[PDB]
């Protein structure tokens, strides 16, 4: 029935916290160090002066 | 690495060898004057990897790689 | 029911844009071996490469000579040096190195490896000492 919640979509319980949660973004993250082969343990070598 | 046995030998088991044979391979400690590759990531320049002469710091309380401040320009 | 270790589905989007007849003989299909080459050594007077060793070539010569002196050690050097690196460097400087430098100019389709053979004992040495 309409009142029943057993078959409710549980993805709708997580309310949208951002506007465009469904639009697909194909570009790469401008802040991701993905093409920079730097060890995660020396990430402070990138720290600002 | 003894050539006659074609295998690696521990130094504590070679107390009876007196000397070393020709063709033997000895893995010795790093000493002052040895060359080392110094590298800082991200390696973006041709000088990001350079070879320095090793100066061994015998102070047991020093754990850092010490370098001249004028050498920092090679590695940014 | 909650799984955390997701795998992050991976997507490729930019498609590439590269720009009788019998079953198969024993020639068209197969023959991966590649035909052998003959060494066409350019005559000494027809050589066009530099008569000076590059730092790459001199470094490779010294490294090869020192590695060979690691296992060997029969040396033509006069003065005695305690390291194979110094011995090889002095051999290059004293023009006593037993190696040659081959510069492969071109590999022809017909199966010729056209090369220039250079003697490091008649070449300019750019290394330091």
């Amino acid at each position: 029935s309409g009142e029943d919640s057993s078959m409710d979509d549980i993805s709708a319980y997580s309310s949208p916290g951002l506007f465009g949660e469904d639009i697909i973004d194909r570009l790469d993250d401008p802040f991701s160090i993905e093409d920079v082969d730097i060890s995660l343990d020396v990430l402070d070598n990138l720290a600002p002066q | 690495y003894k050539q006659i046995t074609q295998s690696v030998h521990d130094i504590e088991g070679l107390k009876q060898d007196f000397r070393l044979e020709v063709g033997d391979i000895l893995y010795r400690d790093v000493v002052t004057g040895d060359v080392a590759f110094f590298n800082r990531q991200p390696s973006l320049e041709r000088s990001s990897i350079g070879v320095h002469r090793i100066v061994v710091l015998e102070n047991p309380k020093i754990s850092t790689f010490q370098m001249n401040v004028s050498a920092c320009a090679w590695y940014n | 029911l909650i799984m955390d270790d997701l795998v992050e589905e991976y997507v490729e989007t930019e498609e590439e844009n590269l720009v009788e007849i019998v079953e198969s003989p024993s020639i068209c299909e197969g023959f991966v071996q590649a035909s052998s080459q003959t060494l066409v050594i350019i005559p000494d007077n027809e050589r066009i490469t530099s008569n000076v060793l590059t730092t790459f070539e001199a470094t490779r010569l010294v490294a090869v000579r020192a590695q060979q002196l690691a296992i060997n050690g029969s040396t033509m050097l006069k003065k005695k040096y305690s390291s194979p690196i110094d011995i090889a460097k002095q051999e290059l400087f004293n023009r006593k190195i037993p190696l040659l430098v081959m510069r492969c100019i071109k590999v022809t389709p017909e199966g010729q490896k056209i090369v220039e053979i250079w003697n490091p004992r008649e070449m300019g040495i750019p290394l330091l000492d």
